[PDB]
């Protein structure tokens, strides 16, 4: 059961920019998850298809 | 087009819409060197910008 998590979130990172609080503009890495793709897990333990 | 206020970058932001814009820079990104003659012409131009 937690295996298939583990299996789960593995991932690859992409690059990116931001905002953060004053017009400042950054530019960002980060690692993407199916969520990020847009498949959004709850607490629940389910899972979301936007 | 000599004299003018010269925008500060960061130092100045405001927001609305919870969404935070710098307006010492232009939409482009310019820190402006507003020309205005006098003080309201120059808040003219305010409005213009």
């Amino acid at each position: 059961r937690s295996s298939i998590l583990a299996d789960l979130f593995d991932s690859q990172v992409v690059d990116g920019t931001t905002e953060d609080a004053n017009g400042n503009k950054v530019n960002t890495k980060v690692m993407l998850s199916m969520q990020d793709f847009g498949l959004s897990l709850n607490d629940a333990g389910t899972l979301s298809f936007d | 087009n000599t004299n003018g206020l010269e925008f500060k970058p960061g130092d100045f932001t405001i927001v609305f819409n919870n969404q935070t814009y710098d307006l010492s820079k232009n939409s482009d990104g310019t820190n402006f060197k507003l020309t205005g003659k006098t003080e309201e012409e120059l808040l003219q131009n305010l409005a213009n910008h």
